[PDB]
């Protein structure tokens, strides 16, 4: 069982003005859990962004799954066909750079199983960015929240 | 951004280093006083054997101090004059 | 404007407002017609842009097509632009062959008969109703896409929303009376149609059931609530999806299951075409 | 593990109309057609997989229940788990029918001491509907007196609105066993999930296995299950008329979210989520963790 | 006179929402293909023969002094320790 208040709450202390939405979704779209700079208090302040985030990880999702299907390992670091045979690689990490803002989206390696609780889809995790944000404190931000996330995510398949 | 940082950040600017700018190997992470107009970039794609030294353009008069140790960068932002 | 539900006596007019409207259609009786004046006949059908004659398949039919020859005389003497529809009606007890047969039949009897009065400029439809069928519902929804002026642009929309989004089928229902405002240039297949009918139901009486906390408050919701959203996989490779477009209107979707692995993109351009329907439906200048 | 059932009543009173509607996918227009039972229809149904249903759709004429009670009083009495009597309300016969019905009781008592007796008064719908219920607590009053023998509910039945599959569920829940393992089990998958309300069904005829409300639950009717039985047996018949399963249902309204996904091999379950922040597909592999806990746990087994 | 400005506003609102949509259809693995056009790259050559700049990174070094580079190796390292001593929870 996954308590989207857990990571609400495990999202909300990696949050900054610069920073305004960090999401959880996976690569088809489908949103878990978010979280917002300033906490609207209209309902339909709350339901507009509701409906940003959900369309930000619906597009999210897909130009991640654009780019899982390409490996450049072998066109890069000119050695034997061992080194190749080592090079099985998987996306981690997609900084995306606009005018008015930033988007990373990062894979959550997911620990316990292989199979624990998606069928072959990792959850993805994207942070929002603005112009005044920066690319490298991102990324910093990406590493805890992924490595705390895995960790509260180790403790899944709850029984009955 | 942590608070012991920014005020590490406020420490390194001052009345002789009129901009700081943290940087990592490739992204920046902070930024102090001045910086725009470039003289962000040139530190972000710069890359060199040492670990001193100090540059400055031929059509500006902005000299930089920077170091890099342990994949992290460091810029300094003052007048040639 | 107004919809007028003539025929004859025994042709099964009040089953189709209990089937179709108790779950404006006004239900003119079998007897005292245009002749009678009865009724101020010509203040009612200068308001009224759709004439719908019920015409019994079983039952002998020429004094019934006579009455119906001067029932549009007399609308095309009150007004040029009304719309007539003849439903031909009680086809449940019939055979397959038998229906063909009736159409070409009333078909060729009444079409021949618009030329010998002279009255060929006007379009008269014919459809083949049941009250026991879900055909009595597509005949009105036809009926309702000739009343409405801005069927093409969203004909167009629903069009150009199945072209790019890869869906095979769109409906704009009227969750209240199960009639499809719009919906695409490929055929409806009447196994799609009563999937999409009853999915409604099942929407319906679960938000009936589970939709009381709030909801329902008189004064005013303190938060606004969520449009109503489903999606039902099927075991045959098909998705069938909703939104709720207005505050009565919902956009059902057939989609195949290879095709709503992208469901972001279909998100996407459902949130698009919500967007057109509500600006299209605004009051504007 | 079979489990004997006693369909028994008058002729006419409609025990071959409720067999057909709950365990052989009729609908209520379908049952007028419906031929006279001559003698006994023994039906075998599969229900939640090794418990098997015999339920012996008996005749309801005079001369086939006098043959019952003087020939047939060991083949039909003996080994009896429910005995299902079903009453006519519109009957004018209803003192002929108690004198019956005390028979029947007798032949249960003196072959199968430890049964359970539901008497399933029928045809409500043809009573006027602010006299429906003190008419029934009428002869509800009578029975508990006559049925003081054995453990005795009487239901208000009727196939033309959802009281049908409330009298059903609550005959079929006392023949599954190990019913408390079920509860505890759903509500441990609410107090998990976070859900309101966790209704459990099975795959075919759709009656309620088991279901836990929880106090956040926004739904207020008391008739609410069999109704969400009713909606999803016509959905699954219209399903049926397009020659497609129903697997998944998900729904999103303004304040809840309900979800119909199989839960093992033979059940349905609804969950229902009574806080919109939750998304649909966070709860949609919730389910699917105790789904695959409950694979787990049956392989080994 | 009125009807033909709602059905010019149903026009460009037709045109937004056809400016607005996603084709699905194009967003696909449309690779392994062939070549269409592998003549045209003499163009590359004759716009990209000089066309004056071609100019590597400057930052014209200056030698520093060891003060400055003290000072800057004392910031680094602090900094650093400032990078790995960060945390999510406060
Ligand atoms: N079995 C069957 N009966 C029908 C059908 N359509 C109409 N009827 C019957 O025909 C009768 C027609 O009555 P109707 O003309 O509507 O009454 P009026 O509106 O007062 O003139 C109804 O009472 C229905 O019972 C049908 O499709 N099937
Ligand atoms: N109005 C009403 N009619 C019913 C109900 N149950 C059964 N019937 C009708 O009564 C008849 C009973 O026939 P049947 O089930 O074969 O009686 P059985 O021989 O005792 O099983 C059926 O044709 C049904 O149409 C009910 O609850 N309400
Ligand atoms: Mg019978």
């Amino acid at each position: 069982m996954i308590k989207p208040k857990k990571l609400s709450s495990l999202m909300k202390q990696a949050v900054e003005e610069t920073v305004p939405s960090i999401m959880v979704f996976t690569t088809t779209g489908s949103l878990l859990a978010y979280v917002s700079f300033e906490d609207p208090k209209d309902g339909l302040k709350r339901l507009d962004l509701a409906k940003r985030v959900r369309s930000i990880a619906a597009l999210a999702g897909n130009m991640y799954s654009l780019y899982t299907a390409t490996n450049p390992s072998p066109l890069v670091a000119e050695s034997t066909d061992d080194v190749i045979a080592h090079q099985r690689d998987v996306l981690f990490e997609t900084i995306i750079e606009f005018e008015r803002g930033k988007l990373l989206i990062a894979a959550i390696s997911i620990d316990g199983a292989e199979d624990k609780l998606y069928s072959k889809d990792p959850l993805l995790l994207g942070i929002v960015g603005t112009e005044n944000a920066k690319e490298g404190m991102m990324q910093i931000k990406s590493e805890l929240l992924k490595e705390c996330i895995t960790n509260e995510l180790s403790t899944l398949g709850k029984p009955v | 951004m942590d608070s012991q940082l920014s005020e590490n950040l406020l420490k390194c600017v001052n009345e002789t280093y009129r901009g700081a700018m943290l940087v990592r190997n490739g992204l920046p992470i902070a930024t102090a006083g001045d910086v725009n107009a470039e003289e962000q970039r040139v530190i972000c794609e710069w890359n060199s054997n040492a670990v001193s030294e100090v540059l400055h353009l031929h059509d500006s008069n902005t000299k930089i101090l920077i170091a890099t140790k342990e994949s992290c960068v460091l810029g300094l932002i003052y007048r040639n004059t | 404007r107004k919809i007028i539900l003539m025929g004859l006596r025994r042709s099964g007019k009040s089953s189709i407002q209990k089937v179709v409207f108790y779950k404006s259609v006004w239900d003119f009786p079998g007897q005292v017609d245009v002749f009678d004046a009865a009724f101020d006949f010509e203040s009612i059908f200068t308001q009224v842009g759709a004439l719908i004659f019920v015409i019994d398949a079983q039952d002998d039919y020429l004094d019934a097509l006579a009455r119906l020859h001067v029932t549009v005389a007399r609308v095309v003497t009150i007004n040029p632009n009304i719309c007539i529809e003849v439903f031909i009606h009680k086809v449940d007890g019939l055979s397959d062959e038998f229906k063909i047969d009736t159409q070409r039949d009333i078909q060729q009897r009444t079409q021949d008969e618009l030329a010998d009065i002279g009255l060929e400029n006007v379009p008269i439809s014919f459809h083949l109703t049941s009250i026991f069928d879900h055909s009595i519902f597509e005949a009105f929804s036809r009926v309702i896409q000739k009343l409405i002026p801005q069927l093409p642009t969203l004909e167009n929309l629903l069009n150009i929303f199945c072209s790019n989004s890869l869906v095979e089928k769109a409906y704009l229902f009227d969750v209240l009376s199960k009639i499809y405002v719009a919906t695409d240039s490929s055929p409806v297949d009447v196994q799609s149609y009563e999937i999409c009918s009853d999915f409604i139901d099942v929407i319906l009486d679960i938000g009936s059931i589970y939709g009381r906390s709030s909801q329902l408050k008189p004064g005013h919701s303190p938060e606004i609530l969520d449009e109503t959203s489903s999606v039902i996989r099927l075991s045959n490779d098909l998705v069938l999806f909703l939104r709720e477009m207005n505050q009565y209107l919902a956009l059902i979707c057939i989609v195949r299951a290879d095709n709503f692995e992208k469901s972001g993109l279909i998100e996407y351009n459902v949130q698009c075409l919500q967007t057109a329907i509500q600006s299209i439906f605004s009051p504007r200048t | 593990m079979r489990k004997k059932v006693l369909l028994m009543g008058r002729s006419g009173s409609g025990k071959s109309s409720m067999r057909s509607i709950v365990f052989s996918n009729y609908v209520a227009k379908d049952t007028r057609r419906l031929g006279a039972t001559i003698d006994i229809e023994h039906s075998h149904v599969r229900f939640l997989g090794n418990l098997v249903l015999n339920l012996w759709d008996c005749g309801g004429q005079e001369a086939f229940m006098e043959n019952y009670l003087s020939a047939q009083r060991d083949h039909i009495f003996r080994n009896v788990q429910v005995l299902i009597y079903v009453f006519d309300v519109e009957s004018r016969e209803f003192e002929r029918d108690l004198v019956t019905f005390r028979n029947c009781l007798e032949a249960t008592v003196a072959n199968s001491p430890q049964a359970r007796v539901f008497c399933l008064i029928h045809k409500m719908d043809l009573v006027q509907e602010d006299l429906r219920d003190l008419v029934f607590e009428e002869r509800k009053a009578i029975l508990l007196e006559t049925s003081k023998d054995l453990e005795t509910t009487c239901l208000a039945t009727s196939i033309w609105d959802e009281t049908l599959f409330k009298a059903w569920s609550a005959i079929v829940y006392t023949l599954i066993p190990n019913t408390p393992t079920l509860e505890s089990h759903l509500r441990e998958f609410a107090k998990a999930a976070e859900a309101a309300e966790v209704i459990l069904f099975e795959r075919t005829t759709f009656l309620v296995i088991s279901s836990y409300s929880s106090e956040s639950n926004p739904a207020t009717d008391a008739h609410r299950f069999e109704k969400i039985s009713n909606i999803v047996k016509q959905f699954k018949l219209s399903c049926s008329k397009m020659q497609a399963q129903f697997t998944t249902f998900e729904l999103r309204g303004g304040n809840f979210s309900a979800f119909i996904v199989p839960y093992t091999e033979d059940t349905y379950i609804l969950v229902v989520i009574a806080d919109p922040e939750i998304e649909s597909a966070v709860t949609l592999m919730n389910i699917q963790s105790a789904r695959r806990f409950i694979e787990a746990s049956k392989s080994a087994s | 006179r009125k009807r033909e400005e709602e059905e010019e506003w149903e026009s460009k609102v037709y045109d937004v929402a056809k400016n607005k949509f996603i084709d699905v259809f194009s967003l696909r693995l449309r690779t392994e293909a062939p070549q269409r056009d592998p003549r045209d790259n003499i163009y590359e050559e004759v716009l990209d023969q000089i066309d004056s700049l071609n100019l590597d990174p400057k930052y014209d070094v200056a030698k520093p002094t060891e003060q400055e580079t003290e000072f800057i190796i004392r910031k680094l390292g602090v900094l650093i320790d400032d990078i790995n001593n960060i945390k999510l929870s406060d």
